[PDB]
RNA sequence: GAAAUUGUUGAAAGGGAAGGGCAUUUGAUCAGA
RNA sequence: AGAACUGGCGAUGCGGGAUGAACCGAACGUAGAGUUAAGGUGCCGGAAUACACGCUCAUCAGACACCACAAAAGGUGUUAG
RNA sequence: GCCCUGAAAAUGGAUGGCGCUCAAGCGUGUUACCUAUACUCUACCGUCAGGGUUGAUAUGAUGCCCUGACGAGUAGGCAGGCGUGGAGGUCAGUGACGAAGCCUAGACCGUAAGGUCGGGUCGAACGGCCUCUAGUGCAGAUCUUGGUGGUAGUAGCAAAUA
RNA sequence: UUUGCUCCACACAAUAUAGAUGGAUACGAAUAAGGCGUCCUUGUGGCGUCGCUGAACCAUAGCAGGCUAGCAACGGUGCACUUGGCGGAAAGGCCUUGGGUGCUUGCUGGCGAAUUGCAAUGUCAUUUUGCGUGGGGAUAAAUCAUUUGUAUACGACUUAGA
């Protein structure tokens, strides 16, 4: 729904006299802020366990920063989404420097290719593929060849002015 | 509803308007295509 | 726009002067207006209010 | 020299308006060489003259002036809002105005 | 910045060019468009011919001389786009349209004047490579414009004359750049360089 | 010389002309409120004439003040005029339309003697 | 001796109505200190 | 065509939906300044030919709810699974 | 998913138009920006409410003043005002040195109904204020009477031999 | 033609301005390619260089730009003349020759400016028209009426008439 941050959200299923110290369930939620993070936490906990916001509590919320924000990684992403006619599971691969950037790319890509809005997508799993040759999508694999170089043909520079006096060039 | 019997329309719509010509001498509106190998000659003549 | 919880520009519904044009009654009302304002006397306030009352609200005693 | 100009050229674009209602009290001015509101902040407050010519000589001249000033930037492209003592006629949409360098804070 | 801006319409994406020119006209700038026959429309030539035929079938049913006129010349097709994007029924729009001239080719007054382009309307900068596009001269010829050949002949003549002019200008520019190459190590040139010139 | 006053603000200087008094001669300009069920003017559609309303009321401080800052007092004679002797900075005398020329001369002379301003001193003058 | 309606003179405007609202240019005209 | 609850129109202008009683926004004394709503920012037209990732080429492309329509069934078109 | 086939209607026409194809299209995300009679602040008008002030020169205590809030509106109700014919009182009001009436892209006051003034015309009466009274206010009613247009110098004024 | 018409120059008047305020500053083609320079074996050639916007280039100092004295160099630039050429798409412009004349800020001096009072477009442009003063130039038609019938409701058309 915006530029994403990843939050660990831990909730409780609030204690009673019968059950003190309940079982402290945790989730990694990609959300643009903490209100949405906690909302998504309760949404998925209600999908998983007999609990709701009114019968539980948020024990903790903590943003998780990328441990290595400046190393390029290949992420495998497993999602579950609703199409116009059904629900489907999908696996994709995204090359980027952080989980939040990978997830933002994934949401953009789901919207672009499957018209799957945010509300229709569940992030099942995001995991860095530590070993290349376990990358199984060609659109990522092509970026892992040795000494990868490519030109950027047909450069289009934007003019600051309405009129130009030169009949410009697209060389690069 | 439809005409109920087909006939061709009366008159030619390509000769409109049925107005008075602007001159008593009708204008030549197209001359023969020039063939520039032939000798010089008039493409038309005036008579009565 | 305001969601008014009550009628706007509602008049209090109480007389603030006698309907009468009796000049002497108006003089009495002036006197008891002064008194009710500058005595803190409940009697003066209620007499000032009673001086406004119509005839059927002033039954004979 | 050949040039004597101490004003920045501008164009009276239009009045302040919505789609179907204009506001003659506020004019929109395109200042030459200004492409951002950041640049237009410099000209905020500068005096503006619309200078025009009339047939009838009045007080020793056939040139008349409508004075105003820049009030704020407009949009994202350097256009500014301006208010004049008397609103501009609206026949001047596209006419040239002069944005002087005073009041100066340089 | 100029009193008259002359746009070389060659390869200029007629709709985007018309947007630029309409805004300039309404802002108060005089615009002269040349080489309207070299303008481009995005989409296949057949697409644009079918579009113009859909335009051509529209006409006032009871009197075709009242209906929308279908001007075939490339300059007038560009003018149609531009007029549709100007409020042409007002006096302001009439003044704006009077500030405009469109031409096929480059007629004598403007053949010796500077021509500019509009990068935000240029086909090579705007269209994705591989996308098909139409040339206005070909579209106009297909829909009844009679003067593509004459314009091409006059343009070939003008380009011969202009290439001769440019050969002379390039020779003179080489002379000037050589005389500027010397006196580049002079004290005045070094002070100029210190000041950025 | 009138009493100092704040700048006089007329909230609406143009007349409130009755709807369609420009369209029909039988419809006089004297303001009338449209009572019609479909009346575009009564319904206050954009583009139509404005109607008189209390919001247009003028500042009580400057109400009834002529541009010179005096309130007009109609005078028919020297006695009416002399009702303004102690109020020359607040009221200005206007000679009544039906006063004869010689009585106007008398009134003007007395107003000049008393420093009372006359708003129409050039009425029925020597022609 | 009103208006409808009309003549003349004067002023002004006028590409398939005219009239109107807000604002200002221009012309004419005018009160106030 | 007929009921239920609410909100409206009628009785209501204003900004938006080109246009429109009812939709969206917001309800109205006369003004000034600022900020916004809904809706928009190529040009008409005030406002980025803004920034970013993709998808689409239609010899009937598509282009914002109410709303001014399209279905079953199909396509080594192309994309992702 | 998008695109295409499926996909046929009658005047010529509608993403509003132009036009737009790494869009000015579709899905999505981020900012900046535009502007309503809405919101915020201020001024002014009015309404309502709560108050202050008869201690004097002080004539508007229905007054003066302070404070806050509010203002859509058919049918309809009520209030405060404007105007007309006539009546009691008053201004010892206006007037043949010109009353009333009428005309006047001239001026002023009032939010308005209206009021006032100047100029022209005119000729015998008329007005302000406090009250009284009503045959008291017109755009309509295929309204009534009278007058006048555009149509329009138009239709036409051509049977009965000349 | 009750001294008409037109063209040039000048003065005086009006008349307005869709909007000057240093310069519209000219290859063509391509853009998954080009420009420029240079070289040769003249090509779809070799080498070098540039772009990454005109943020450029040119111009630009002087009572809105006065009056003078020099130095340096034979440059720049305005002007009226003058030589030859090219340009028809709307040419109405581009180039070029020679002499004259003015300026030159390329460099160095001398004098002036004030009081428009602390700003007020503080008037410097071009568009038509009229009139006057000089000078050059030209010395008709059309319509009505009559007539024709290749025409025709009327206009119109087509004809004839010193
Ligand atoms: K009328
Ligand atoms: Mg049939
Ligand atoms: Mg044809
Ligand atoms: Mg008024
Ligand atoms: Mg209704
Ligand atoms: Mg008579
Ligand atoms: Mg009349
Ligand atoms: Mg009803
Ligand atoms: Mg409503
Ligand atoms: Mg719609
Ligand atoms: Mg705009
Ligand atoms: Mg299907
Ligand atoms: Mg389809
Ligand atoms: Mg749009
Ligand atoms: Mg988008
Ligand atoms: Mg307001
Ligand atoms: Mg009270
Ligand atoms: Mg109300
Ligand atoms: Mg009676
Ligand atoms: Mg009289
Ligand atoms: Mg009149
Ligand atoms: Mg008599
Ligand atoms: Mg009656
Ligand atoms: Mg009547
Ligand atoms: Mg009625
Ligand atoms: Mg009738
Ligand atoms: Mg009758
Ligand atoms: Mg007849
Ligand atoms: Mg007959
Ligand atoms: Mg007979």
């Amino acid at each position: 729904m915006a530029h994403f941050k990843e939050y660990q959200v831990i909730g409780r299923r609030l204690p009673t006299e019968s059950v003190p110290e309940p079982k402290l369930f945790r989730m990694r939620i990609f959300a643009s802020n903490e209100v949405i993070a906690k909302s998504r936490y309760w949404y998925f906990l209600q999908k998983l366990h007999k609990v709701k916001k009114a019968s539980g509590e948020i024990v903790s919320i903590n943003q998780i920063n990328e441990a290595h924000p400046t190393k390029v990684k290949n992420f495998g992403v497993w999602v579950r989404y609703d199409s116009r006619s059904g629900t489907h599971n999908m696996y994709k691969e995204i090359r980027d420097v952080s989980r939040v950037a990978a997830v933002e790319t994934l949401y953009q890509d789901m919207a672009a290719r499957h018209r799957a809005r945010f509300r229709s997508i569940h992030i099942l799993k995001v995991a860095e593929i530590e070993k290349t040759a376990d990358v199984k999508r060609q659109y990522v694999k092509q970026f892992l060849t040795k000494d990868l170089k490519f030109p950027l043909p047909h450069r289009v520079q934007k003019s600051t002015k309405t009129f130009s006096y030169k009949r410009p060039s697209t060389f690069y | 509803s439809h005409r109920k019997y087909e006939a061709p329309r009366h008159g030619h719509l390509g000769f409109l308007p049925r107005k008075r010509a602007a001159s008593i001498r009708a204008r030549v509106k197209a001359f023969p295509k020039d063939d520039r190998s032939k000798p010089v000659a008039l493409t038309s003549f005036l008579g009565y | 726009g305001i969601d008014h919880t009550s009628k706007q520009h509602k008049r209090s519904g109480h007389r603030t002067a006698p309907k009468s044009d009796n000049v002497y009654l108006k003089l009495l009302v002036k006197l008891y207006t002064f008194l009710a304002r500058r005595t803190d006397a409940p009697f003066n306030k209620v007499v000032l209010k009673a001086l406004f009352l119509s005839k059927i609200n002033r039954p004979p005693v | 020299a050949e040039s004597h100009r101490l004003y920045v050229k501008g164009k009276h674009l239009s009045y302040q308006r919505s789609k179907r209602v204009n506001n003659p009290n506020v004019s929109l001015i395109k200042i030459e060489g200004v492409a951002t509101p950041q640049d237009a902040q410099f000209y905020l407050g500068k005096r503006i003259a619309y200078v025009y010519r009339a047939s009838k000589e009045v007080r020793g001249s056939k040139i008349r002036v409508m004075w105003g000033k820049v009030t704020r930037t407009h949009g994202n492209s350097g256009v500014v809002r301006a208010t004049f003592r008397n609103n501009l006629p609206a026949k001047t949409f596209g006419a040239s105005v002069r944005i002087f360098l005073y009041p100066s804070n340089i | 910045v100029e009193p008259v801006v002359v746009i070389d319409g060659k390869g200029h994406l007629v709709g985007r060019l018309a947007s630029v020119v309409a805004k300039q006209l309404l802002n108060g700038q005089k615009i002269v468009v040349v080489r309207a026959e070299e303008l481009n429309i995005s989409g296949e030539f057949f697409r644009n011919k079918l579009k113009y035929h859909d335009f051509l079938r529209k006409a006032t049913a009871f009197n075709k001389t009242r209906g929308p006129f279908h001007f075939r010349a490339p300059s007038r097709i560009f003018y149609k786009a531009l007029r549709g994007m100007v409020s042409h029924k007002t006096a302001r729009g009439k003044a704006a349209l009077e500030r405009l001239k469109v031409f096929e080719g480059i007629p004598p007054p403007y053949d010796k004047k500077k021509r500019v382009v509009v990068p935000q309307a240029l086909r090579v900068l705007r269209l994705k490579p591989g996308r098909k596009y139409t040339t206005l001269g070909k579209l106009s010829t297909s829909v009844g414009w009679k003067y593509e050949d004459v314009v091409a002949k006059l343009e070939a003549k003008r380009k011969v004359s202009s290439a001769e002019y440019y050969a002379k200008k390039r020779a003179f520019t080489k002379k000037v750049a050589s005389a500027n190459a010397t006196a580049a190590e002079s004290d005045v040139a070094k002070q100029l360089a210190a000041l950025g010139y | 010389a009138s009493l100092p006053h704040p700048k006089i603000v007329k909230k609406h200087t143009k007349k409130f002309k009755r709807h369609h008094s420009d369209r029909y001669h039988r419809v006089a300009e004297n303001w009338r409120k449209q009572k019609g069920i479909d009346s575009v003017v009564r319904r206050r559609f954009r583009g139509n004439i404005s109607q008189p309303k209390i919001g247009y009321g003028s500042n009580k401080k400057t109400k009834f003040l002529s541009p010179s800052g005096h309130k007009t007092f109609l005078v028919a004679n020297v006695k009416d005029l002399e009702t303004l002797t102690m109020h020359t900075k607040t009221y200005a005398a206007e000679i009544a339309h039906n006063i004869s020329a010689k009585n106007r001369v008398v009134i003007l002379a007395r107003a000049k003697a008393l420093g009372i301003k006359v708003t129409n001193p050039k009425g029925r003058l020597a022609l």
